[PDB]
């Protein structure tokens, strides 16, 4: 009866810079876990803790260290971060009497940039079905454009006048770099959502194509001239 | 290194049903079990074995341990879409919370839809509110057509997506272009019908 | 009554970094098995060691004993981390393991563990106990190991059915040295007392088997009720050494004799005269410059 | 450290002075069970020296025997000395005999 939570889900860094993140874990649980998925590799660990404040360190411990300051909650910090990395990192939590109760949090994602200017939100837009197909297929299809975002932090999603929707969407696993040098790239995303020509036929219908950006935070205060890329929600609105 | 999983990636046709492999050579082996993980997120337990020789099933989903060989299967039964995201045998050295998990790199699983009323065109749409700003999108042709990546500096083409408008019970593959729209997908594989 | 079987285990941990266990076997007083921490496998010390098992059985046990003494040295480590502060290095651990012979056939098993020296925990019925007198502390760690039902029943598997059938094996196998007899020899000698003016005689009986042996000092036959048996001591040859000291006034020696029975001797129990032809000249070969 | 150790020494068969002959240092009720136990002539570690496998009593309190192969002699002198945490300093034991 809980859940487990990484905080944060998405992480901008710089590199020698110093990373802190927190795993909450509502179950009980004594033992707790910091991990690290390095794609192709499967998971080592960093450090563990029997309860606060301990800590054991994981064969992959050195270069961070964690903190346990009570039984809910475990901390792990990356004291210097590294140029061009890219990690995901993942808490897990344990019961002393059963092995086989472990659940893992959603895990956070670590872009690191060299230069933070770069950072840029995205930019969107919705493409209305066309003509052809509707006569040809009978189907509506409605594309979702995001653009010029870097690093690759969004969430994507599409509101149907109220509400979200599932059914229909299909969004691109794999965002592209629209400059590869390859080393700050921007890149975008593609989304599709489709609905019956006579649904869609009255534009008395809203349809919305929404994307999260998590970006910067009133604590990174920026002095360059344009607008913060803070975290933020950006749409396209549409009938 | 010292837990295994194949094949690295699988592909299976949707309805058909999957198979999916871990060995392993961790001693001792209290017991394995396995997790689903999608992208951009955590792990999901699926199923998990404690005996010597063992089977259990969650859902559609069944796994199978052979302790003496040091091996297990998963299945996954009338696969769908949703089962595409990676898989992963993990083994457990201790049967108290002493002990460590041991963590299988994974097998990716990618699903794919059965069309079998292909219909293939390519469209470009206005895009609003008003400032075209036009896509072009080829869809509705089938699996075997694969949209290669555009080698040019301009040019933007999405990967194929799949997409089911349940309540209709029909999917569609889809893919986007933009930077033409009639000569926007060319290379590997083409469909002739290609209406526009 | 009669024999019984103990695998005896010492475990001592360092730091983090060090330990080792050793293991040794014994039925009654003699040593069937030896392991050591730089030894991969069990060695026999008897030649009836593998008792009634096949090469494939015991080489079988052998692997569950391997794959234990391993993980168990790194489950006490973690036991520490999880300790924290209430449990520190060096530790030691000792387990006493054995299954008790009764009249065929029947028999009783036990495992005790014992903690810096003391006697903490038992592996009772299904599952691990705190012993009377045991610190508060073990409590989670009981509750932590006794959620591991495989270990456990392994552990009921090796102490009810396996030890029994070990032994009663052993005892057949090994039956010839078990049941064998060696003479003891004595020696007089004497130490002069504390008491000023008084001596203090010594009564010596070394190399018997089996270890059951009865020492007197007599004059005639009436038993003296100042002799005071010392403690049975090792020899290296699997035989017994012991003593008797009487003490008594100067001059009070003459009359007396060290009188001793055992199994090997049947009827005919060694009576060594003080002043004795032999006693003279063994003390004559003895001489010494204290 | 916890317990201190009780040192004998003994020849396992009478001894007749030139005559070859074993002697035990049977060493006991030490805790912890880390030692060191030598045996010495005149003085001087006696090199091959053999030791039994460390074993422990019901009590818990852990035993181990040493014993070496020498002759006894009018003026030759024997000992056990054993080294022990429980000791500021190592104890020597001299074979007597006697008693
Ligand atoms: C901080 C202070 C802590 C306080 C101290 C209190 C601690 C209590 C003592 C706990 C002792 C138990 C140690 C824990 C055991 C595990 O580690 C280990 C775990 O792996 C296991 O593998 C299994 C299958 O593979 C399962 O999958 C399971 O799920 C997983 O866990 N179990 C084991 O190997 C089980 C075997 C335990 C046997 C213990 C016996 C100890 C006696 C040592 C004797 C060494 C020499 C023998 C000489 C040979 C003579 C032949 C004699 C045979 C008959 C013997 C009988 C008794
Ligand atoms: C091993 O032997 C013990 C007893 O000799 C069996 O265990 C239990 O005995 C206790 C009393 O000590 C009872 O209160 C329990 O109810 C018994 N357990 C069960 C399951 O009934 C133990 O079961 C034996 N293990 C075997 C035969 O594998
Ligand atoms: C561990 O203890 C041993 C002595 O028992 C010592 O030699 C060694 O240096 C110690 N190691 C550490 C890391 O404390
Ligand atoms: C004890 O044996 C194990 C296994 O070989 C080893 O890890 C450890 O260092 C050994 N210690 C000693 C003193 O031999």
């Amino acid at each position: 009866g809980g859940i487990i939570t990484q905080t944060p889900k998405f992480l901008i860094g710089q590199e020698g810079q110093k990373l802190t993140l927190k795993c909450q874990q509502n179950f009980n649980h004594d033992t707790m876990y910091w991990y690290r998925q390095d794609s192709g590799k499967g998971l080592r660990l960093i450090y563990y803790s029997y309860g606060a404040g301990s800590t054991e360190k994981g064969d992959l411990s050195e270069g961070y260290d964690a903190s346990r300051e009570k039984k809910s909650s475990f901390s792990l910090t990356v004291t210097s971060a590294q140029k061009n990395e890219m990690a995901v990192f993942l808490c897990a939590s344990g019961s002393l009497l059963d092995v086989r109760e472990v659940f893992f949090g959603k895990g956070t994602r670590l872009t690191v940039v060299e230069d933070l200017k770069n950072v840029f939100p995205p930019e969107v837009a919705v493409f209305e079905p066309s003509e052809a197909e509707i006569s040809h297929t009978q189907k509506a299809t409605l594309v979702c454009l995001a653009t010029g975002f870097y690093p690759d932090h969004v969430e994507l999603s599409w509101w149907v006048n109220g509400k979200e929707v599932h059914s229909g969407v299909c969004t691109d696993p794999q965002p592209l770099k629209e400059q590869p040098a390859l080393n700050d790239s921007r890149y975008a995303l593609s989304s599709r959502l489709r609905v019956s020509a006579t649904f869609w036929q009255n534009p008395r219908n809203h349809f919305r194509c929404q994307v999260q950006f998590y970006g910067l935070s009133e604590n990174d205060e920026w002095t360059q001239d344009r607008a913060k890329p803070v975290t933020q929600i950006v749409s396209a609105e549409a009938w | 290194t010292q837990v295994e999983q194949s094949p690295q990636s699988l592909v299976v046709r949707q309805g058909e049903n999957s198979v999916l492999q871990c060995n392993y050579s961790v001693t001792p082996d209290n017991h394995l079990r396995w997790f689903k993980q999608d992208t951009g997120k955590g792990l999901v337990s699926l199923t998990v074995l404690v005996d010597q020789k063992d089977k259990t099933s969650n859902g559609r989903y069944s796994a199978t341990l052979d302790k003496d060989a040091k091996h297990s299967t998963l299945h996954i039964t009338a696969t769908l879409l949703d089962d595409t995201a990676t898989y992963i045998c993990v083994v457990g050295d201790r049967g108290s919370a002493l002990g460590r998990l041991h963590f299988g790199a994974g097998t990716q699983l990618i699903v794919i839809p059965d069309i079998q009323n292909p219909d293939p065109a390519v469209y470009q749409l206005r895009d609003s509110k008003s400032s075209d700003k036009s896509v072009c999108l080829f869809t509705d042709f089938d699996s075997q057509t694969n949209v290669s990546q555009s080698k040019d500096s301009d040019v933007y083409i999405t990967d194929k997506c799949v997409l089911d408008m349940r309540s209709m019970d029909f999917k569609s593959n889809s893919a986007v272009a933009w930077s033409a729209c009639a000569n926007a997908f060319n290379n590997s594989i083409i469909p002739e019908d290609t209406f526009f | 009554k009669n024999y019984t079987f103990r695998c005896l285990q010492m475990s001592s941990f360092a730091n983090r970094s060090w330990s080792r266990t050793d293991s040794v076997v014994w039925l009654g007083d003699l040593q069937t098995h030896r392991w050591s921490n730089d030894s991969a496998t069990i060695s026999f010390t008897k030649p009836w060691s593998q008792g009634k098992l096949s090469n494939q059985q015991w080489e079988k046990l052998q692997h569950m004993f391997q794959v234990y003494r391993v993980s168990f040295t790194r489950d006490i480590q973690e036991l520490v981390k999880m300790m924290s502060p209430k449990e520190d290095y060096p530790i030691e651990i000792q387990l006493s393991a054995g299954c008790e012979m009764y009249p065929g056939n029947a028999s009783e098993s036990f495992l005790h563990v014992a903690f810096q020296g003391k006697y903490v925990v038992r592996f009772w019925g299904t599952s691990w106990q705190t012993v009377p007198g045991a610190p508060s502390w073990l409590d989670l760690p009981i509750k932590v190991l006794n959620a591991d039902q495989g270990t456990s029943a392994t552990v009921q598997m090796l102490l009810n059915d396996t030890c029994p059938l070990f032994v009663r094996g052993l005892l057949e196998a090994g039956k010839s040295d078990l049941e064998k007899q060696e003479k003891p020899v004595a020696w007089l000698s004497s130490v002069p007392s504390s008491a000023h003016g008084h001596r203090q005689l010594v009564c010596h009986v070394s190399g018997f088997y089996p270890k059951p042996v009865w020492v007197m000092w007599m004059r005639g036959d009436q038993e003296q009720q100042g002799t005071h048996r010392g403690d049975f001591l090792p020899n290296a040859d699997e035989t017994w050494y012991l003593q008797a000291t009487l003490d008594v006034e100067a001059g009070e020696e003459a009359g007396l004799a060290c009188r001793v029975k055992h199994s090997s001797l049947g009827g005919q129990d060694i009576i060594l005269y003080w002043g004795s032809l032999h006693h003279i000249l063994d003390a004559q070969k003895m001489v010494w410059n204290h | 450290i916890q317990k201190t150790p009780q040192i004998q020494v003994y020849s396992r068969h009478p001894p007749e002075n030139g005559k070859p002959n074993i002697l035990n240092c049977y060493v006991t009720q030490f805790h912890p069970p880390h030692i060191e136990i030598q045996m010495l002539k005149n003085g001087k570690k006696i090199p091959k020296v053999e030791m039994s496998d460390m074993s422990f009593s019901k009590d818990w309190s852990f035993y181990i025997l040493a014993h070496t192969e020498f002759t006894p002699t009018e003026t030759d002198t024997y000992a056990c000395r054993v080294k022990h945490a429980s000791m500021a300093e190592p104890k020597t034991v001299y074979w007597d005999r006697d008693m």
